[PDB]
RNA sequence: CAGCCACCCGAGAUUGAGCAAUAACAGGUCUGUGAUGCCCUUAGAUGUCCGGGGCUGCACGCGCGCUACACUGACUGGCUCAGCGUGUGCCUACCCUACGCCGGCAGGCGCGGGUAACCCGUUGAACCCCAUUCGUGAUGGGGAUCGGGGAUUGCAAUUAUUC
RNA sequence: AGGAGUGGAGCCUGCGGCUUAAUUUGACUCAACACGGGAAACCUCACCCGGCCCGGACACGGACAGGAUUGACAGAUUGAUA
């Protein structure tokens, strides 16, 4: 079927872009229908700690911060191009998976 | 190390086949992860390795909460000449190339 | 004297009664405790205060009971012993009496002895 | 703190002390109009245990080890 | 006019399973007076409610000034 | 009767079971995203986990 | 089998973990420096960078074939998709593990420790980097206890 | 001059944090350390085992908050609206919440909506625009102290810790 | 200038005196005393009792190949189901 979406979950913004430029490239190059790439609201996981080992001194609380994002693009094309495109030196780091409808 | 002989027996045949193997930190655990099905109780499982690195043929090696076995040549002999291991068997890493 | 009734039911008549009936007379916590069914850490003390009451003497109490855990009352099997409760190095001497249904007997068991009433120490004026 | 001092009663305990015979005679015997070893022992009819287990036949009740059955005489 | 017997205080009485209603003087306080009951079966919270503490697991460490002077 | 002897209280509350996994403690435990591991060994590891303070 | 991202992202962060102090552990005498991860569809490599190559290696290639059976039998991952390389680093000098490493195994093998930590800065500083600073604390001299800096270069302790 | 004070314009004419230097404290942490040295160890132990055993024990004061003192509001309901986020498991059993009914309450059973902004949820939360009393109070607020009824993970909740 | 309003007056983990077997301690101005991310039956439990395996591998001596633990109901009983 021409229900194909691809899932690109990482850390970092700067890779995760570049993968998506290069992948959103890649598949205009070739005459297909892609659909842009979806930003999924990023979530960042909230953790204030205490920092001294033993309860001693003053209450300073560190706000651990780790942010998260994904990115979903649909495409109707051939899933063997989807395969061919997908192996394109993909940058480390970064998840990506590939869902049927 | 009250256990019986067939623990130890299968414990020194899966470390022959693996060459290589660990040792996990817990008691509230029933028996031993890979031997699980197997009645192996981690226990028992820990006091076989401890036994084995006390008696000076394995270095020890700890890293969160896990134990990692070592593999020596005298030790090599020393299990085969033991176990009566047939002189053709060798660690599983160099099978497949 | 006005002889003293479980909720206008006693000893006999909560015999009589069945259990489940017994319950709406009980109170609760020693409701759940059934409701959602019985398990063991009941049958080897049960059987030795048994025993305890039966290997008596004649118009004798029966022979101690010993026990760590603080039981509870589901049914007047056990009332009529007479049971040394662990406080922790020694053994409280506890007889069952027919006053103390729907009632857990942990609250008949110490486990501290009684606070002293003395003098103000050196550091506690400010 | 000082030491424990686990000791107001029973000056040193032991480990059990079990004892048994060299080869046991007590299992088989004689005196039965029989060549072959003879059987005093009762035999188990529990497919799990067989004819090497021996409930030991003591005074009172039978003592097996998985089952444990009990017989009594009167 | 048929009100269940749960939104009375006297539900599930002492002595006699009793759910009617009868508010008169002289008697309620023995009613309140059920502490003796308990303390005839000197439970934990009978020797509580000897020594006037709150028995349902209030800290009386140092606290409680107010009624004593 | 071993199985009366240890453990005769299953634990489906317990903590030390999946404890800290640095070394062997629970005192300062966290139980989030199933880390397990204590406030000191977090600490030690939030930026090799990919933890990172900004604010 | 899959879990949610957030819990797979710290889950992948403790391995990561795992896997840097268990090798920090075992081949800190092979002048080993650092760890990396590479992901391919259904594929988990794992990259090593230290300074004696042969020596980590060993004989035979034998320790790198034993120790990825080893984590592959530590992290129940399905076997045969970890394979560890063999690389270098780019260079030892403005590589902090390595230097530290290096301050450590002399420490250890019996050398006067500013000896050795003097050392250690003139190989720093020509090696090129823009500055630094070695402390060293303890007991060198008595049993009380004196942190002991060195400091050479620029450096900024502050800011992002 | 470096700047400061006003005005036009402009979203903003000082948003808030994170990091944070010399050199030090005989500050704390040997009860995180499988980082630990040297004395105490080497079984009449200095542990997971029954959890049995306790800071939920009391003659006063210091030490971080809420209810309160009302006609600045308790008070019948008419109501129209949030943000941050953990959320059904390679030993990780513990998950947030709708259809029908029951019961004041703890909950129940059939599939259950949840790999996510799809599910909770157009998060129908706090005050107030009104609806009986109080119209100037020790009471209905202060339920802070003692009775009795229930369920869901609990081998056990007694010193009712839990609703 | 003052504003929530402080300690004020019941009920907080918490500290300090607290007998008892131990109410354990570590940490005395800001830079301790809702701190040890401490709302504890159980993992927060260190401390008071009785059992659990010795977690004893080299030297050297024992029945020296049959040495000795799990063997639900009654009996030896600080568990009768250790």
């Amino acid at each position: 079927i021409h229900r194909i979406r691809i899932t690109l979950t990482s850390r970092n913004v700067k890779s995760l872009e570049k993968v998506c430029a290069d992948l959103i490239r890649g598949a205009k190059e070739k005459n297909l229908k892609v659909k842009g790439p979806v930003r999924m609201p990023t979530k960042t996981l909230r953790i204030t700690t205490r920092k001294t080992p033993c309860g001693e001194g003053s209450k300073t609380w560190d706000r651990f911060q780790m942010r998260i994002h994904k990115r979903l693009i649909d495409l109707h094309s051939p899933s063997e191009i989807v395969k061919q495109i997908t192996s394109i030196s993909i940058e480390p780091g970064v998840e990506v998976e590939v869902t049927i409808a | 190390m009250l256990m019986p002989k067939k623990n130890r027996i299968a414990i020194y045949e899966l470390l022959f086949k693996e060459g290589v193997m660990v040792a996990k930190k817990d008691v509230h655990m029933p028996k031993h992860p890979e031997l699980a099905d197997k009645n192996v109780p981690n226990l028992h499982v820990m006091k076989a390795m401890q036994s084995l690195k006390s008696r000076g043929y394995v270095k020890e090696q700890f890293a969160w909460r896990h134990f990692y076995w070592y593999l020596t040549n005298e030790g090599i002999q020393y299990l085969r000449d033991y176990l009566h291991l047939p002189p053709e068997i060798v660690p599983a890493t160099l099978r497949r190339s | 004297f006005r002889k003293f009734t479980y909720r206008g039911v006693d000893l006999d008549q909560l015999l009589d009664m069945s259990y489940e009936q017994l319950m709406q007379l009980y109170s609760a916590r020693q409701r759940r405790r059934l409701n959602r069914g019985l398990r063991r850490k009941q049958h080897s003390l049960l059987k030795r205060l048994r025993k305890a009451k039966k290997e008596a003497p004649p118009m004798e109490k029966p022979e101690v009971v010993k026990t760590h855990l603080r039981d509870m009352i589901i049914l007047p099997e056990m009332v009529g012993s007479m049971v040394g409760v662990y406080n922790g190095k020694t053994f409280n001497q506890v007889e069952i009496k027919p006053e103390m249904i729907g009632h857990y007997l942990g609250e008949f068991s110490i486990t501290y002895k009684p606070v002293k009433h003395g003098r103000p120490g050196i550091g506690a004026t400010h | 703190k000082k030491r424990k001092k686990k000791s107001y009663t029973t000056p040193k305990k032991n480990k059990h002390k079990r004892k048994k015979v060299k080869l046991a005679v007590l299992k088989y015997y004689k005196v039965d109009e029989n060549g072959k070893i003879s059987r005093l022992r009762r035999e188990c009819p529990s497919d799990e245990c067989g004819a090497g287990v021996f409930m030991a036949s003591h005074f009172d009740r039978h003592y097996c080890g998985k089952c444990c059955l009990t017989y009594c005489f009167n | 006019y048929k009100i269940p017997d749960w939104f009375l205080n006297r539900q599930k009485d002492v002595k006699d399973g009793k759910y009617s209603q009868v508010l008169a003087n002289g008697l309620d306080n023995k009613l309140r007076e059920d502490l003796e009951r308990l303390k005839k079966i000197r439970a934990h919270r009978g020797l509580r409610h000897f020594w006037g503490l709150r028995v349902r697991g209030q800290h009386t460490k140092t606290t409680g000034r107010r009624g004593r002077t | 009767g071993h199985q009366q002897l240890y453990w005769s209280h299953p634990r489906k509350f317990g903590q030390g079971s999946r404890s800290c996994r640095v070394c062997s403690n629970r005192h300062g435990l966290i139980r989030k995203y199933g880390l397990n591991m204590c406030r000191q060994c977090f600490r030690q590891y939030a930026k090799d986990i990919g933890f990172i303070k900004l604010d | 089998v899959q879990i949610s991202k957030k819990r797979k992202f710290v889950a992948d962060g403790i391995f990561k973990a795992e896997l840097n102090e268990f090798l920090t552990r075992e081949l800190a005498e092979d002048g080993y420096s650092g760890v990396e991860v590479r992901v391919t569809p259904t594929r988990t490599e794992i990259i090593i960078l230290a300074t004696r190559t042969q020596n980590v290696l060993g004989e035979k290639g034998r320790r790198i074939r034993e120790l990825t059976a080893v984590v592959q039998k530590r992290f129940g991952f399905p076997e045969g998709s970890v394979e560890l390389y063999a690389e270098k680093v780019a260079t030892r000098g403005l590589c902090a593990i390595a230097q530290a490493e290096s301050l450590r195994y002399k420490l250890l093998g019996g050398l006067a420790v500013r000896r050795a930590c003097y050392g250690v800065l003139r190989f720093i500083m020509e090696s090129g980097a823009k500055g630094c600073e070695v402390v060293v604390s303890g007991k060198l001299r008595g049993q009380r206890a004196k942190s002991m800096k060195f400091v050479d270069g620029l450096m900024i302790h502050s800011g992002d």
